[PDB]
């Protein structure tokens, strides 16, 4: 099964500054996110292989 | 027995006596609250259509003026972003009741509005941001616009907030009308008036009307005086309707004309600086549908009385003791009046 080795933690939005989240996992393929009870856009999600 | 008057016999004793105390009680309450509830649920609905649409109007203006400040002021962003998203909330804040002050709002957005305008768009090229936040104040450098916004946007909003308050109260009597609990002589009144005649043996025997009407004028004593103050809140509020969306949608404009203003004279500012340092309908269509329930608490007894079973040609008829052919003849409200003279005075005090 897929191991997290960097699990998103809570983020705070400061003077309107966009931060990201960070997800990185293996052994991983697909990874997305779930805000809130639904699935996030493909195009929001940027991949590192 | 305690409560039904034994004329002779009877066919119950004090336990059946209690529970139909009790049942008194209940259907007492299910009539107050089936003459109350529309009225309820029109103010309740009022209340929430408006704070829906007053969140509204502050969202529009807020991404208004940052449209704005995104197509005329591109190098004061992200920071006008901030600053403007600070004031809104503020803005919102106050209008739920928060202990905001309007002048320390538009204070506040000026002091942070001036130093993006100093090192973006008239010395383009941070530690010394506070002295430029004192030049902000110390040399009137918006000259007379922020007087103009804290008056304009402090009226508009102080009379909107008193106004979803006055909503509010009126929701919060007219829900203690329903729980209004009676003395145990009403109680007992009530008991006789509506049950004791099934003790006597008595199936479809109903109580004569005037025996109802001086049962609830002997019960709705105080809640008759209520009437006055109810009649002086729908009148007061009438004045009051006859605006805060206008207000929150021209302020873009303004703050577009103080930063002209203020560039205006850079030429010297920069060289002293370098040196120091459908409503409406909604509330006439509230208003006019309020206005036909000024006389809420002077027709309740007659409503109890009139959607109770009650022999109203007074012939053959429960008299409280006995089948007669004809019939012979505070705290609480204290609190109401009181939340009631309250608003009164605050909405003659504004308009
Ligand atoms: C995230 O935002 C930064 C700037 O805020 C930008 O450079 C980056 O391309 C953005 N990525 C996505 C996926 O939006
Ligand atoms: C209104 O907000 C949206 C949110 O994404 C933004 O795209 C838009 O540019 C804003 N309006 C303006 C500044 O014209």
């Amino acid at each position: 099964l897929p191991h997290f080795i960097e699990e998103p933690e809570d983020a705070y939005i400061i003077k309107s500054n966009p931060i990201a989240l960070r997800c990185k996992a293996r052994p991983a393929m697909q990874i997305f996110f779930k805000c809130n009870g639904e699935w996030v856009h493909q195009n929001e999600h940027v991949s590192e292989e | 027995l305690q409560v039904c008057l034994p004329k002779g016999p009877t066919c119950c004793s004090r336990k059946m006596e209690e529970k139909y105390q009790l049942t008194a009680r209940l259907n007492m309450e299910q009539l107050l609250q089936s003459a109350s509830m529309e009225l309820k649920f029109l103010i309740i609905q009022n209340a929430a259509v408006f704070q829906e649409a007053f969140e509204i109007v502050v969202r529009h203006a807020k991404n208004y003026t940052n449209a704005m400040f995104k197509n005329n002021y591109p190098s004061l962003t992200p920071q006008a972003f901030e600053f403007v998203g600070e004031f809104f909330t503020d803005v919102s804040l106050y209008i739920l009741g928060s202990d905001i002050n309007v002048d320390d709002m538009v204070n506040e957005l000026f002091d942070s509005l001036f130093p993006v305008i100093y090192t973006q768009l008239m010395n383009p090229g941070l530690d010394i941001n506070e002295c430029l936040r004192g030049a902000r104040r110390d040399l009137k450098v918006f000259g007379n616009f922020p007087k103009l916004i804290m008056t304009q946007v402090s009226k508009s909003l102080q009379v909107t907030r008193i106004f979803l308050q006055a909503l509010n109260l009126g929701i919060e009597v007219i829900n203690t009308t329903d729980h209004l609990k009676f003395s145990k002589d009403c109680g007992r009144m009530l008991t006789r008036m509506w049950y004791c005649s099934y003790c006597q043996g008595l199936m479809m025997v109903k109580p004569c009307g005037g025996y109802c009407n001086v049962v609830m004028q002997g019960c709705m004593a105080g809640v008759v005086e209520i009437d006055k103050y109810w009649r002086e809140y729908i009148l007061s509020l009438e004045e009051l309707v006859n605006d805060m969306e206008n207000v929150l949608l021209g302020l873009f404009s303004t703050i577009h004309d103080s930063i002209q203003y203020v560039q205006k004279n850079a030429g010297k500012l920069t060289t002293t600086i370098g040196k120091l340092c459908t409503l409406s309908s909604r509330r006439r269509e509230l208003i006019q549908k309020l206005k036909s329930f000024i006389s809420f608490y002077s027709a309740l007894p007659g409503y109890i009385c009139s959607h109770s079973p009650v022999a109203e040609n007074d012939t053959l008829c429960w008299n409280g003791q006995e089948l007669v052919e004809r019939y012979s003849q505070e705290p609480v409200v204290s609190q109401i009046i009181d939340k009631l003279k309250h608003i009164n005075q605050l909405l003659r005090t504004m308009s």
